[PDB]
């Protein structure tokens, strides 16, 4: 359905609404959320006191 | 039925048997309830769509793509 027309969209038995952008495995419309982490190739800077360093330079 | 009879008669054909009547009449019925178990699913769907144009009906954008 790259680009295709409303038209065809309905004839196929689909909804040009159907945002789309999730897979079908096995009949089940699957969604991949997005994770987060932190960003790479940064270096930062923390002063944790639980521990025997006063600061950490993290890469 | 005579005049079917008749032209048999005249045409010099030997009529068929009753037995032989009896013995076919039983093809239609046994060919009726013929399980489709085989692979002549797929050539009855081939006769057919080699006449049956595309376009109709609910196809339309399948054909296109």
């Amino acid at each position: 359905l790259n680009g295709l027309t409303d038209r065809d969209l309905c004839e196929l038995n689909e909804c040009p609404l159907d945002p789309g952008g999730y897979f079908i495995i096995n009949g089940s419309e699957k969604v991949l959320i997005a994770q987060e982490k932190m960003a790479t190739n940064t270096v930062y800077v923390f002063a944790k006191k639980d521990s025997k360093y006063a600061y950490t330079g993290e890469c | 039925f005579m005049k079917w009879k008749e032209a048999m008669f005249s045409a010099g054909m030997q009529l068929p048997t009753l037995d032989e009547i009896n013995k076919k009449e039983l093809s239609i019925k046994e060919a009726l309830n013929y399980k489709f178990n085989d692979q002549d699913i797929e050539e009855i769907v081939k006769e057919k769509e080699r006449f049956r144009k595309a376009p109709p009906n609910y196809a339309m954008k399948k054909t296109q793509l």
